[PDB]
């Protein structure tokens, strides 16, 4: 069997052991969450076996298996150098999501677990299949499981803020569905290899670009349409809230690199403008509420707009910089969201039960720790050099300028806003004042847990930002064939 | 997937959804015999998805020539 | 200390000469045409079975 | 010139970055077609990338003297930065042009 | 062999009056129908557009027989829930080969298994099905307008008589007088179609009426208007019969008012037969030359009835609290879909309507049988709910809320996600079967032009999605007002359970609470079987769909 | 979940997080909300896409020397 | 083309919406739970069939109008008519923004309906082989350059063999300076 099969099959085999040891046994629920976390262990020790055998510079899919046995609906699973690294922050993410909910689930834990483990092969599926339709089936697929990991494990407005994912989720994705099932029916496959071949008419284009673009600007978020995301990534768990920012945010931004770059390049390159009007609109509307927002857990989520539009803007520029740069950036929002949903929803409301920012001032007197690495966090997703956040900003900005010059130095405004939104919460919280008056008695620093996940987030963070070129090498040559042009010196050679 | 492993497994997996939609335990050692027969009829129905498949193939392909000759020799007549 | 230690471990050398695991690492991991051989057939049949489909689909009433 | 590597074997095109009678249906020799234009122009990028170097030893070099004793490899750089850009193969693939 | 059955088994409840008697007379509707899968699965051993049998009156094709099979199915499924009695009481003591085979169990069964419940004493509900499914596989093979009206009438007829069998429910009977009042005004409108058929024609013959249409379709003193306005009025009844908006409003009272094991058969077995035949029937009056007799095609009748029905199958049911009530609507929104299929005519469109009616059969009746289990678990609950103590007919339809469903997850897990596996069917959320249904059925008519109903299909998805949403929230994200029983779980109320030997020597005595009451498995054995069909559909695709392929390339062949 | 530290709630401010969460449930349709809401949503970017199409592929600084032009059209 | 008297075809939708919503007004009447009576059709019902015959008359009439007007038959004026009629529907409400959503919900749908084509009766066929128009346009793999040009323009990163010689006439045309960059190396 293929090895990207092994991916797939380890969640499904520790989602069998948690529903049959309590055969073998009244189980405390600690042996529960051991069996769920060392299942996602292996699958990052998997993902990192493939990462050591890639091929950095194979323009044919990797890791692949000959089926030569067809059907109607066959799963094909291929790694490319556009799709590796989605694949490991998947893996290196999933730990940590248990890891960091650990204690603050305390009820339906098996359900729990049983979740993200059926999530994470979901969502590592949706990277690894090598259709389009087959890539619908599993980008929507996760549309359950988080319907219910939210009624079930949410706070207080969670049934509305389930309601709102499922059903924006699903009508967005309904609209990629009938531009999937055109090309289907043009071409008679949606098998990559056939796609990348094919041409389509550019009226053709033009109205499967109406299509992909409606689902993907309803998944970016677009500031117009972020409705859901506000309630979402608020009233869902703190895993939930890891997994929804990190992993299924992404789900577009890979989908961009397949659906649209390749096969409908004249429908991106005469439509870039109106992208780059609505990317431009969402850095200044967002930023300007991400100011005003007196959640805390909510102001985090509203970042995640503004950070998104910087690399859909970049994945529209048709340069290798904004290219590579939108994956960066997309991974450098990864690591760095998910410290601070660590932060907001998994330790001021474990220990405040509160989320409204008029209750913090002066932690930093009680929880120096905290304070230390929720500033490393705030300066990341203010795109401080140094980390990861900063080189996925300056690529995708450039991309952004050398396309279109106006909206790029429209987008480079964030340069400013987030930097303001940033240390103004990170000073109202930690800073500004002294240790606040709501709180009646002493609250404890950082634990062992909470320290480690946020160490190694953290770390993430600062070392792809010292050496991106660990990333950046295995895209240089698959990003290369996204590319749509040609230069009057260098092409149609003899 | 292979068809045969595809049914085996689908006929333990119809047992295990039972008792839990029973609520009954899995695998208590005086009924472990339901796993064996729920496999063997996974395994059996299969055998027959298999001559399923092997005379559907024949009659796709013969159509698929069909339309071949019908499309051929409608251009035929066409040449005149 | 470490990876002061790992690092001048894993240097090739003077001129080319790599040591034993470089040497067994770019073994392991050769697939010099087994994904092109692979890859090309699946093409050929996912061709195939595009054209199939269009054939059965588009006959005539 | 320098000896060619061991490892610049196993990577080197065997065809012409063309598309120029190539059979599209014919996945492997598309796929080299494909991977024949990327090295190309890649090679282009990385020899502006190693003039570029060149001319920044003799910057240092020579200092004031710089504005006189470094504009051959002034010209050359300036010719690849508008000659070579990544710009891919997908418009070359799905557009025949000819001299004519 | 269904003729034979109803012969037989009349005959044997014409000489008893043995309440008792009635259980064994449904196992053996279920050996009854098990011959008839034997004689027609032998039966398909050729290909044609159809041979005329008995005189031309009846017709045999591939997709009659795969369609008389089906539905012979789909009817051993529903008997087994009046064949078997709802919950059964096991002990790991008595579990094996030896036990179950040589060994037996004595204790008072009768207030644990219901034994003389309702459903389990009507002794000719066995035989009426067996009409119903008769009418239904008569109207799948009719060659002739009387052989249409005479088989849509037994089938129509028993329906009725079906929807009336709890004599004494005020619900039931008001229910039963509801459909045949609709019904037969129903028929009226199925029988003037036919009568201008014949009184234009002269023929009573369909193959006939296909050639004076054949006849007529090419690019004067006797226009052929009357096929394409009596099909119209034809189909009228049709969509009655089908509940396809506008003509609905019967549907959700009918399905609520009637008993829960009743609207299994009828709310499924009518649509298998009407819908197979309309198929037959938009082939062969399809006008492959654009001219004046395609302007009023009857067809145009099911695209406004598809587009009507996706409508209110969707909007009206956001505000309904009864589950039966909402179940009818989210019929209505499937038959919708169903509808486009058939009114597209290609072979994509008829690959995907086939496809669309067998996967939506076999899931609306896994919807069933899962509120029927549900309602037979709670006998160890009790709760104090002042709402549920005033439903009707508590006994004819335990869960009748969506309320009574409230923190259901808590009491049974696995039977709450078997009814979410369902429900996210219905959505059509991949990778779920319910899912490659709707797939093929919009890329059916957007490959043909249908891009407007498309787009209006897939917003009433989404609102349509909201109500089923409303029925998962309410399993899983409260919890529950039911309480187990008190009494069951005292410590001194155990019953005594007797192991026996083949010589009825006592092996072993037990003792057993309510914690060894169980729901039978018949039921818990056809849940998992349909959830995981659902499930594992995109693993074992290659035999259904290549089945449907192979259907249409004869229907269409040559 | 777990029990959290003591916190001196305060009536007023608990209040006003309840006024916000609620907030749209009264949003209405007069003649104020209508002009900030047309502004913001069609003016800005309407007219921020006008200048995005009028400059598309205007300009390029790419390898441009003194005697050359930066206009490309 | 040839001119319609918008007149004339505005009283007809007027008499075919409002003859169909008179129909209502009857079922009305007929399931009256009172003795009103049967004049009640015009009296207590009659705004039911007035705002059928509004919207009737507006559409037909402002569709024909606008097809007039633009010299043209095409989805365009279904649009125009359909936001008229929208617009005639909420006066009835007495609601300025329920004038506008319901403009802007009834002339969207009548555009999407017309320019997808008409769904609701025979869908035109083209009557063409439809497995040599699939097949083209699946192995239609390559262009000729001078078609896709048209689409996008040479320029935005599309630079093909000679964009210099040409921008040098373009630059020229249009701004009137001759192009001859600098040399930038002091020998040769
Ligand atoms: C696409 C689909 C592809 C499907 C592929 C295969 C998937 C797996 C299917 C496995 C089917 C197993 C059928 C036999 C079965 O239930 O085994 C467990 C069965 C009951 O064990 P249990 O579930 O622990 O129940 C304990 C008590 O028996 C107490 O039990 P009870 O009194 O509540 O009822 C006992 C019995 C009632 O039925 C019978 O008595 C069976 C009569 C057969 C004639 O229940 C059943 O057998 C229900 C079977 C329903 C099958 C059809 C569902 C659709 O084992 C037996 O003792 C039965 C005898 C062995 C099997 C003989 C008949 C085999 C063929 C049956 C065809 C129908
Ligand atoms: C997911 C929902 C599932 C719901 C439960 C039902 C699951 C199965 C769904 C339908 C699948 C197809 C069933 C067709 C009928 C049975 C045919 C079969 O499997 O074997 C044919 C065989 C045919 O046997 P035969 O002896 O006539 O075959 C002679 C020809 N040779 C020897 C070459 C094979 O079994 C039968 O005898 C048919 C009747 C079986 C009894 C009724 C079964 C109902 C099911
Ligand atoms: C805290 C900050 C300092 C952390 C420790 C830095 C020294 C240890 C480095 C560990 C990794 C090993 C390594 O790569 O060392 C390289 C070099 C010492 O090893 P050496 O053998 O000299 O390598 C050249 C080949 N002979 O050592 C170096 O090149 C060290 C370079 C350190 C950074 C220099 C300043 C750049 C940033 C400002
Ligand atoms: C397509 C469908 C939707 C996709 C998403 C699927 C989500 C599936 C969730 C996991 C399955 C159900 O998870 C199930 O939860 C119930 C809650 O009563 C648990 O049941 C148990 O809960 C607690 C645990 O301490 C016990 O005290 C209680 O006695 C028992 O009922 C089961 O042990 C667990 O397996
Ligand atoms: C969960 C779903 C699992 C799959 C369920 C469906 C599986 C069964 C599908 C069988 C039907 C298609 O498969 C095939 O069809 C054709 C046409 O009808 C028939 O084929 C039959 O007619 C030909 C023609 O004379 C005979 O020579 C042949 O021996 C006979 O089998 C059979 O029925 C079956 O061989
Ligand atoms: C704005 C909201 C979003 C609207 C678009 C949503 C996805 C649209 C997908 C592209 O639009 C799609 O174009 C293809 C090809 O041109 C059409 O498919 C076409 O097939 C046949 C082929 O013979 C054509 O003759 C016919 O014009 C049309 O049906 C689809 O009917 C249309 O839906
Ligand atoms: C960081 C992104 C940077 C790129 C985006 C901004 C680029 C701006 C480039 C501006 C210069 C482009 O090229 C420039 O065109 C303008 C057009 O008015 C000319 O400007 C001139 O135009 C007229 C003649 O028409 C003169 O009389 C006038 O004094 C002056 O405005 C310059 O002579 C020419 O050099
Ligand atoms: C809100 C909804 C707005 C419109 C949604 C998409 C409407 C699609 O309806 C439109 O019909 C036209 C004419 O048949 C088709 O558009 C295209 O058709 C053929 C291909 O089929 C092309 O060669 C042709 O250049 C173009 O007109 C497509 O089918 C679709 O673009």
């Amino acid at each position: 069997m293929s090895l990207l099969y092994v991916l797939l099959i380890i969640p499904i085999i520790g989602i069998f052991l948690i529903s049959t040891i309590d055969s073998f046994y009244f189980f405390n629920v600690s042996y529960y969450k051991k069996i769920a976390l060392i299942t996602t262990i292996l699958n990052l020790i998997v993902s990192l076996i493939i990462y050591i055998l890639f091929d950095f510079s194979n323009n044919q899919f990797q890791f692949i298996q000959e089926n030569l046995d067809l059907s109607f609906y066959d799963i094909y699973l291929g790694v490319d150098g556009v799709s590796i690294y989605f694949v490991l922050l998947t893996t290196i993410i999933m730990p940590i999501a248990l890891v960091s909910n650990w204690n603050s689930i305390t009820n339906n834990i098996k359900s729990y677990l049983i979740i993200m483990l059926l999530l994470e092969t979901l969502l590592l599926a949706v990277f690894l299949v090598l259709d389009v339709l087959l890539f619908y089936i599993f980008f929507e697929s996760i549309l359950p499981p988080l319907f219910i990991l939210i009624g079930l494990f949410g706070s207080s407005n969670k049934v509305r803020a389930s309601f709102y994912i499922f059903l924006y989720t699903l009508l967005g994705s309904l609209f990629l569905l009938l531009s999937i099932l055109t090309m289907s029916s043009i071409v008679g496959t949606t098998y990559f290899d056939v796609l990348l071949k094919s041409s389509f008419e550019y009226t053709t284009q033009l109205f499967l670009f109406f299509g992909i673009f409606i689902a993907f600007a309803v998944k970016t978020p677009v500031w117009g349409l972020n409705s859901w995301l506000l309630r979402a990534h608020v009233e869902s768990p703190l895993g939930g809230s890891i997994v929804l920012a990190a992993i299924v945010l992404k789900l577009s931004l890979y989908g961009v690199f397949r659906l649209i770059l390749p096969i409908l390049p004249q429908a991106s390159l005469n439509l870039t403008y109106i992208v780059y009007a609505i990317g431009a609109i969402t850095v200044l509307y967002a930023s300007f509420s991400t100011l005003r927002t007196v959640d805390v857990k909510e102001l985090i989520a509203y970042s995640s707009v503004a950070h998104a539009a910087i690399y859909l803007m970049g994945v529209f520029s048709n340069t290798i910089q904004g290219l590579e740069g939108a994956i960066l950036l997309g991974l450098a929002h990864g690591f760095v969201s998910s410290g601070l949903f660590i932060c907001a929803g998994g330790i001021l409301y474990d220990r405040t039960g509160t989320r409204l920012i008029y209750f913090f001032r002066g932690l930093t007197q009680i929880m120096p720790l905290f304070s230390l690495f929720f500033f490393i966090l705030c300066l990341g997703n203010a795109g401080t050099p140094l980390t990861l956040n900063f080189v996925g900003e300056f690529m995708s900005l450039y991309g952004t300028l050398e396309r279109l010059p106006i909206a790029g130095m429209l987008a480079s405004t964030s340069i400013i806003f987030s930097a303001a939104y940033s240390i103004y919460m990170y000073n109202r919280i930690a800073f500004g004042g002294s240790v606040s008056l709501y709180f009646i008695d002493c609250f404890r620093d950082l634990t062992k847990r909470e320290f480690f996940i946020l160490f190694t987030l953290v770390s993430f963070t600062v070392i792809l930002g010292i050496y991106p070129s660990f990333v950046l090498d295995g895209l240089h040559y698959n990003i290369s064939s996204v590319v749509y042009g040609i230069e009057p010196n260098a092409s149609y050679l003899t | 997937v292979n068809r045969i492993l595809f049914w085996t497994g689908f006929g333990l997996a119809v047992r295990f959804w039972q008792l839990g939609i029973e609520m009954r335990p899995f695998f208590n050692r005086k009924s472990l015999w339901a796993y064996p027969l729920f496999g063997g009829v996974g395994a059996s129905f299969g055998y027959w998805l298999q001559s399923i498949d092997e005379k559907q193939t024949k009659m796709l392909e013969e159509r698929k020539q069909a339309i071949l000759e019908k499309r051929a020799r409608r251009a035929q007549r066409q040449a005149e | 200390a470490s990876s002061f230690v790992i690092y001048n471990i894993s240097r090739p050398g003077p001129n080319g000469e790599p040591s034993s695991l470089h040497k067994w690492f770019s073994k392991i991991s050769d697939y010099k045409d087994e994904w092109e051989t692979r890859n090309t057939l699946m093409a050929a049949a996912l061709e195939q079975a595009a054209h199939d489909k269009h054939l059965l689909l588009t006959a005539e009433r | 010139p320098t000896p060619e590597s061991e490892a610049f074997l196993a990577k080197k095109p065997q065809v012409p970055p063309t598309f120029d009678g190539v059979d599209y249906e014919d996945n492997k020799r598309l796929k080299q077609a494909q991977d024949a234009i990327i090295r190309e122009q890649w090679v282009q990028v990385m020899m502006g990338r190693l003039v570029r170097e060149e001319l920044s030893k003799c910057y240092y070099r020579e200092g004031v003297n710089h504005l006189e004793k470094c504009g051959k490899l002034r010209e050359r750089y300036l010719q690849l930065l508008a000659n070579a850009k990544v710009k891919g193969y997908l418009f070359e693939q799905q557009n025949y042009w000819s001299k004519e | 062999m269904i003729m034979i059955s109803i012969l037989s088994l009349l005959l044997s409840t014409s000489v008893t009056l043995r309440r008792d008697m009635s259980i064994l007379f449904n196992r053996i509707s279920i050996i009854a129908l098990a011959y008839c899968i034997l004689h027609d699965t032998m039966s398909l051993s050729f290909i044609s557009k159809g041979i005329g049998l008995h005189g031309g009156l009846l017709h045999i094709t591939n997709l009659t027989q795969i369609f008389h099979i089906f539905i012979f199915i789909i009817s051993i499924l529903i008997l087994q829930l009046t064949s078997f009695y709802p919950r059964k009481v096991w002990i790991p003591e008595y579990s094996s080969l030896k036990d179950i085979f040589f060994n037996k169990i004595l204790y008072y069964r009768t207030k644990i298994i219901n034994k003389m419940g309702e459903h389990m004493k009507i002794i000719e509900y066995p035989l009426i099905l067996l009409f119903v499914i008769s009418g239904a596989v008569f109207l799948i093979s009719t060659n002739d307008l009387v052989s249409i009206f005479l088989s849509i009438e037994l089938q129509s007829y028993g329906l009725y008589l079906l929807s009336t069998i709890y004599r004494n429910s005020e619900l039931s009977t008001t229910g039963g007088l509801i459909y045949f009042l609709l019904g037969g005004l129903s028929s009226c409108f199925i029988l003037l179609g036919t009568s201008l058929l014949y009184v234009n024609s002269g023929t009573t013959s369909l193959d006939g009426l296909y050639i004076l249409n054949s006849i007529s379709d090419v690019n004067s003193w006797y226009k052929p208007y009357y096929l394409n306005f009596s099909l119209l009025i034809f189909s009228i009844g049709f969509l009655f019969k089908v509940s396809a908006a506008p003509f609905h409003f019967w549907s959700p009272d009918v399905y609520d008012a009637i008993p829960t094991i009743v609207t299994t058969f009828v709310a499924i077995i009518a649509k298998i037969s009407i819908f197979i035949f309309l198929l037959e029937l938009v082939y062969y009056t399809n006008s492959n030359a654009n001219s004046y007799l395609s302007e009023f095609s009857w067809t145009y009748a099911l695209l406004i009835s598809s587009l009507l029905s996706l409508i209110i199958g969707t909007v009206v049911g956001l505000t309904q609290f009864r589950i039966k009530r909402l179940l009818a609507y989210s019929t209505i929104s499937h038959v919708g879909f169903i509808l486009l299929a058939l009114s597209v005519s290609s072979i994509e469109s008829t690959q995907a309507f086939i496809f669309y009616l067998i996967q939506y059969s076999i899931s609306n009746l896994n919807a069933f049988f899962i509120l029927i289990t549900i309602g037979f678990s709670l006998y160890g609950y009790v709760t104090n709910n002042k709402e549920y103590k005033s439903l009707l007919d508590k006994n004819n339809s335990p869960i009748q809320l969506i309320s009574q469903l409230k923190g259901y997850f808590y009491i049974n897990p696995l039977l709450s996600l078997s009814l979410a596996i369902t429900i996210f069917s219905f959505v059509g959320v991949p990778p779920l079967v319910g899912f490659f249904a709707k797939q093929m059925v919009l890329s059916a008519a957007l490959d043909n032009g249908y891009i407007f109903l498309s787009l209006i299909a897939i917003i009433t998805s989404v609102i349509g999605a909201v109500y089923y949403l409303n029925v998962i929230k309410e399993i899983f994200f409260y919890s529950p007002e039911h309480e187990v029983n008190p009494v069951l779980n005292e410590s001194d109320s155990n019953f005594s359970l007797r192991i026996l030997n083949e010589k009825n020597v006592l092996i072993r005595s037990v003792l057993l609470k309510g914690r060894n009451i169980f729901i039978s498995s018949p039921f818990s054995i056809t849940i998992s079987i349909i959830t995981n069909v659902i499930l594992l559909f995109i693993f074992m695709n290659k035999e259904w769909l290549s089945m449907g392929t192979i259907l249409v390339q004869i229907l269409f062949s040559a | 979940g777990l029990q959290h530290y003591k916190i001196a709630m305060d009536p007023a401010l608990v209040r006003l997080g309840s006024m916000i969460s609620n907030r749209y449930k009264y949003f209405r349709w007069t003649k104020r909300t209508a002009l900030v809401s047309f502004m913001y949503v069609v003016v800005v970017p309407s007219t921020i896409g006008y200048l995005a199409y009028k400059t598309d592929g205007l300009w390029d600084l790419r390898a441009k020397r003194r005697g050359d032009l930066i206009s490309e059209r | 083309y040839h001119p319609k008297d918008a007149v004339h075809l505005g009283l007809k939708g007027a008499a075919v919406v409002g003859g169909i919503g008179l129909l209502f007004a009857a079922v009305r009447t007929s399931l009256a739970r009172k003795n009103v009576g049967p004049w009640a059709i015009f009296t207590r019902n009659g705004k039911l069939a007035a705002t059928f015959a509004a919207v009737g008359g507006a559409y037909d009439f402002t569709r024909a109008a606008a097809a007039n007007l633009r010299e043209k038959e095409d989805w365009v004026n279904n649009g125009i008519g359909g936001l008229f009629a929208g617009a005639t529907m909420g006066l009835t409400t007495g609601r300025i923004p329920r004038v506008l959503g319901f403009a802007a919900l009834t002339g969207v749908v009548l555009a999407t309906a017309e320019y997808a084509g008409s769904g609701l009766r025979g869908v035109f066929k083209r009557d063409v082989d439809e497995y040599e128009r699939k097949e083209f346009l699946r192995k239609n793999r390559r262009r000729p350059i001078e078609e896709t040009l048209a689409e996008i323009g040479e320029g935005r990163g599309i630079k093909p063999p000679g964009y210099y010689e040409r921008r040098a006439q373009r630059l020229k045309e249009k701004y009137g300076v001759d192009i001859n960059p600098v040399c930038a190396d002091p020998d040769q």
